[PDB]
């Protein structure tokens, strides 16, 4: 019902800062998924001419 | 203006023409887009 004993907030904040370690800089991160459906494939990679 | 829609392999292809002035003519209806959507289309 509230902050207090057995309830914690569960999302906390990085506070990213210039003079941190390598280990703590921020990355951007992107993943590709890429999806193989019973339709046509409207996605393909570049063809040099 | 004629139109035609079918539904083939994903592709949805229609085909259309513009003249003057019914049955006293002739004219075949040109492809003009072609979008493969993959739905299937029963009813319209």
């Amino acid at each position: 019902k509230g902050k207090g004993p057995n309830c914690y907030f569960p999302l906390q904040s990085y506070g990213f800062r210039p003079t941190y370690g390598v280990g703590h800089q921020p990355y951007r991160v992107v993943v590709l998924s890429f999806e193989l459906l019973h339709a046509p494939a409207t996605v393909c990679g570049p063809k040099k001419s | 203006r004629e139109f035609v829609f079918k539904n083939i392999d994903g592709y949805f292809k229609i085909y259309s023409k513009h003249t003057p002035i019914f049955p006293q003519g002739f004219s075949a209806l040109e492809p003009l887009v072609d979008l493969p959507i993959g739905i299937n289309i029963t009813r319209f």
